[PDB]
RNA sequence: UUCUCCCCGAAAUGUAUUGAGGUACAGCCUCGGAUGUUGACCAUGUCCUGUAGAGCACUCACAAGGCUAAAACCUUAUGAAACUCCGAAGGGGCACGCGUUUAGUCCGGGAGUGAGGCUGCGAGAGCUAACUUCCGUAGCCGAGAGGGAAACAACCCAGACCAUCAGCUAAGGUCCCUAAAUGAUCGCUCAGUGGUUAAGGAUGUGUCGUCGCAUAGACAGCCAGGAGGUUGGCUUAGAAGCAGCCACCCUUCAAAGAGUGCGUAAUAGCUCACUGGUCGAGUGACGAUGCGCCGAAAAUGAUCGGGGCU
RNA sequence: GUUUGACUGGGGCGGUCGCCUCCCAAAAUGUAACGGAGGCGCCCAAAGGUCACCUCAAGACGGUUGGAAAUCGUCUGUAGAGCGCAAAGGUAGAAGGUGGCUUGACUGCGAGACUGACACGUCGAGCAGGGAGGAAACUCGGGCUUAGUGAACCGGUGGUACCGUGUGGAAGGGCCAUCGAUCAACGGAUAAAAGUUACCCCGGGGAUAACAGGCUGAUCUCCCCCGAGAGUCCAUAUCGGCGGGGAGGUUUGGCACCUCGAUGUCGGCUCGUCGCAUCCUGGGGCUGAAGAAGGUCCCAAGGGUUGGGCUGUUCGCCCAUUAAAGCGGCACGCGAGCUGGGUUCAGAACGUCGUGAGACAGUUCGGUCUCUAUCCGCUACGGGCGCAGGAGAAUUGAGGGGAGUUGCUCC
RNA sequence: ACCCCCGUGCCCAUAGCACUGUGGAACCACCCCACCCCAUGCCGAACUGGGUCGUGAAACACAGCAGCGCCAAUGAUACUCGGACCGCAGGGUCCCGGAAAAGUCGGUCAGCGCGGGGGU
């Protein structure tokens, strides 16, 4: 479950921002490997337009 | 025209109409396509036109009705005391809402009568004969 | 002909599946939208408050007649 | 209201004020101490709610009929901020973390702020006016440089520790001014539309449908024809197909309808519908959309930023 | 010597200022407006405690006074009633209607919570003293709830026996009840307070009006669609009800954006220049156009568009002409260009208002308009350099400016 | 164990109403009487006190039944968190999940305890 930022936090609502901050991403172009457990799936769904979910 | 009723003044916004998309009475019906207020004398001019063209004959139904008060502040004042007590009554009208519908008149004459009446309405509008219908 | 109005906070205060200590207020209401249940008491203004500590729980039947109640721990 | 670099970083809200450009308290900033994950997000469980919608079961309003001493009551049919038999999406509290993150709380020293602004969404006031006003909500400016939007606080992209004559990308772009395809394919508009509104109007054009008439020979062209009742009845001073009122009936036919338009106070006269010859293949009326046309008139010199582009 | 509130789409006049209810309020709570509606400043010794009983509105049929509704009888009858006042929630196993006994309309307390910045405000189990109703379980510390209100100070009254200045008293004070608040501008400056200034002054504001500009375009001006009729006849020669859609930005306005350490305001004069929705001239279509004289629409902005009386006037009316005597923009063009008649200073008078000081929608006579242009822009005139040698003359015309009206008569 | 009755609860309209049928000497009910315990703002109608008979008339209990209520799908749509747009504006669109109200199909005249009485 690979992820990266590809769109800025700026000018985005609060839940999107704090969620980007939770998922572990603090700069565009950050990537990460995330488990598929329901709450993490819900986070990466909440801000899915900011993220290039790998598969 | 003006109702004999209740609270003087109101508010305003919009969404597509529900309470009369289908022509129950009569044969044919002109029908609104745009969400304007219609109000009083606009209708009454529709009525008086069609009654000229048709009367001595035909049945004329006005399914719409000037419910909604609308206000005018006086003359030329600053945003002052309250709103303005009177001015004209309107009927909100959303597309697919049926305002008019004739009875006992040939197709072509209903065409011409709807044309006259619709040349003095803020909205453009389309006429139809009633397809198959349900809702009873 | 306009200036008037007034501000009195009302509502449910302790919602179902919450652990009220006894004497807690659980709903403020003007009438009897909630009726005091098993373990609940109601004051002059029809406030419902815990009689003894427990889990708050709601019983709903027909909106003429629902009741707040306490299911004590232990 | 004067010397430097480093770290964090607000407020223009609430309630009160002889208060309103002032001030107190709170809120939001910072510093030190304490706790020490209690914070944040997202998930599941649970409970609360009457908005969007909808609906007439009550209140008010209200459309066409029926019954009827009109009220009630029946069929059909609607409107609602102060109506609601109903009623979401969302939103709030609590638990848990089944899962990722990194704040939170208490105590004490120092504050500043309490004139906000724009836009999208939700309402009120207002013309469903305003670079308008007052609330709610998200974001930016405020205190945000950088790229785009000709120029341009706010809009789009993106949050600038310092150096580099290295690389990749966002919005946005690739004829020249200007970095980058005068790129590839199937189309569309010939208006400079593009690059300035609408009611309304039109055989502009491309795509789709629905209808009729037909090669036992239709549409438009041309030749011949165009009824007798009957100046149909009323009508008016006169109205005889054609000022307006009642119908639109019979004889003959291949056939000409008490009948469409022009004419004359009324007549007459010219043509129309329907019927033949000669042609000779399509033709005619509606309706949905694509892009264009007209409608489209202000003041110092014009222009899409400019050249210029089919 | 002082007082003479605040809000306020400028200020003033008007209205408002605390409290309750509903909508606004965007399904938690909260949420502004000179947004939309309505109420309170009380009431009840029983309308309270408790304990017993009863059940409403409305309609139909039937019946003495009655005659739609009174009173009585049967039937239907989640409430279509009632609940002291407003509205909302709630309510029939009553909080509604009636009777019995009664005061808990208590003293001392207060686990724990709602709500508020604070100070306030709300609810409340349960403990003691003592009661009330019930046979009893048990209910009672005012009312179905939500408005019927006022900190503190200073004082009236009744208890209590804390203080009490050397001592014992007493005067005085304290503690517990309790009286005194449209202190309504309702978190309440003093116990105690209205006007005026054009004779005016200071500190400030473009946080806020008057001018102008801006944004908007309701009002204003103008054009378009339909076509009822008028036009004897014919809707569209001309006209066009009731209605609809646009443009302009010259009117009155809204709003308050730059300018309150100053953007001089009406009219005239002078000087111009632009739009065109064209007054004249020029060209056209149509006509209810014979000719002539016209009507009206389309093209057209070259030029042209008079002199006087009245009034500050702009306008407008008038005289006498005219081809015509156009409408608007340019900070309602133009005061470092002139007037200064008009309105916005001091004097003075009338009418009116005010007891007054003073005021005005007013009316009237009077009343300082700042010698020197730095830059840009403009009109004129020179100096320099350039224009591949240095000189004297003659010249093409890229481009630019001026001009551009019209009558009358005669053939 | 089977049946039914008397009470009494959970659930309180899918369990309620209307038309209909069945019950009496088990049980309940009407019914008889009432000066008094007791009681009706007048009335034993209701509370109330003593009891057959009679009668299941009315009531109540049980059974039938879908005229009425009440329940109420699927398909779709409204609306909408989120994402991205159009229109000068009223207002509209697209992708993604959530998802009504009404109405149609149909479903119902209940279901589940405790006791006591009497039958077989
Ligand atoms: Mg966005
Ligand atoms: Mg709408
Ligand atoms: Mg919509
Ligand atoms: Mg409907
Ligand atoms: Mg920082
Ligand atoms: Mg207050
Ligand atoms: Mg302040
Ligand atoms: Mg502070
Ligand atoms: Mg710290
Ligand atoms: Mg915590
Ligand atoms: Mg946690
Ligand atoms: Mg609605
Ligand atoms: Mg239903
Ligand atoms: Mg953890
Ligand atoms: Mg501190
Ligand atoms: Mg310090
Ligand atoms: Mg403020
Ligand atoms: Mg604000
Ligand atoms: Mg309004
Ligand atoms: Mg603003
Ligand atoms: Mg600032
Ligand atoms: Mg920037
Ligand atoms: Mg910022
Ligand atoms: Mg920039
Ligand atoms: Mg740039
Ligand atoms: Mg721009
Ligand atoms: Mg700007
Ligand atoms: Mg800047
Ligand atoms: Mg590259
Ligand atoms: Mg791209
Ligand atoms: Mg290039
Ligand atoms: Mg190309
Ligand atoms: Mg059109
Ligand atoms: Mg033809
Ligand atoms: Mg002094
Ligand atoms: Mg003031
Ligand atoms: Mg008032
Ligand atoms: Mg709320
Ligand atoms: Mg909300
Ligand atoms: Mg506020
Ligand atoms: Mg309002
Ligand atoms: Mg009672
Ligand atoms: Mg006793
Ligand atoms: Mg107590
Ligand atoms: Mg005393
Ligand atoms: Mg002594
Ligand atoms: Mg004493
Ligand atoms: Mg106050
Ligand atoms: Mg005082
Ligand atoms: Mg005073
Ligand atoms: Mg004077
Ligand atoms: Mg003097
Ligand atoms: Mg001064
Ligand atoms: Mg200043
Ligand atoms: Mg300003
Ligand atoms: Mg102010
Ligand atoms: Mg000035
Ligand atoms: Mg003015
Ligand atoms: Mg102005
Ligand atoms: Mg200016
Ligand atoms: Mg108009
Ligand atoms: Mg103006
Ligand atoms: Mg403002
Ligand atoms: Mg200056
Ligand atoms: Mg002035
Ligand atoms: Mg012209
Ligand atoms: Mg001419
Ligand atoms: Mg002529
Ligand atoms: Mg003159
Ligand atoms: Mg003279
Ligand atoms: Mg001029
Ligand atoms: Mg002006
Ligand atoms: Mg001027
Ligand atoms: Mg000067
Ligand atoms: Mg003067
Ligand atoms: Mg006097
Ligand atoms: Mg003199
Ligand atoms: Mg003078
Ligand atoms: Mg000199
Ligand atoms: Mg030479
Ligand atoms: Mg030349
Ligand atoms: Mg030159
Ligand atoms: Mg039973
Ligand atoms: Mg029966
Ligand atoms: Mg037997
Ligand atoms: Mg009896
Ligand atoms: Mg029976
Ligand atoms: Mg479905
Ligand atoms: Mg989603
Ligand atoms: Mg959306
Ligand atoms: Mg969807
Ligand atoms: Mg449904
Ligand atoms: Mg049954
Ligand atoms: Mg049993």
């Amino acid at each position: 479950m690979k992820i990266k930022l590809v769109r800025s936090v700026i000018g985005r609502p609060g839940n999107q921002v704090k969620t980007v901050q939770a998922l572990g991403l603090r700069k565009i172009g950050d990537s990460r490997e995330v488990s598929d457990t329901p709450a993490v799936r819900g986070m990466v769904k909440t801000v899915k337009h900011l993220l290039e979910v790998q598969e | 025209k003006r109702t004999k009723f209740r609270k003087q003044f109101r508010g305003r916004m919009t969404g597509d109409a529900k309470g009369g998309d289908y022509v129950a009475f009569g044969d044919y019906g002109l029908i609104a396509m745009e969400p304007a207020w219609i109000k009083s004398n606009q209708i009454e001019a529709c009525r008086i036109v069609m009654s000229r063209h048709f009367r001595r004959g035909g049945k004329i139904y006005i399914r719409i009705f000037p419910d909604k008060p609308v206000t005018k502040k006086p003359a030329e004042t600053r945003m002052g005391k309250g709103k303005g007590a009177v001015e004209y009554w309107v009927s909100v009208v959303k597309p697919g809402r049926v305002m008019f519908e004739v009875a006992g008149v040939t197709e072509e004459q209903a065409k011409e009568a709807f044309r006259l009446a619709g040349h003095k309405l803020p909205i453009q509008t389309k006429m139809v004969k009633r397809e198959v219908y349900d809702e009873a | 002909n306009g200036r008037d109005s007034n501000p009195k906070y009302l509502g449910v205060k302790k919602f179902g599946g919450e652990v009220v200590k006894a004497g807690n207020i659980l709903v403020r209401q003007r009438g009897t939208k909630f009726k005091a249940g098993q373990g609940v008491g109601m004051g002059r203004d029809h406030t419902l408050f815990a009689l003894s500590d427990g889990k708050v729980v709601f019983i709903n039947k027909g909106k003429g007649a629902r009741f707040i109640s306490i299911e004590a721990a232990q």
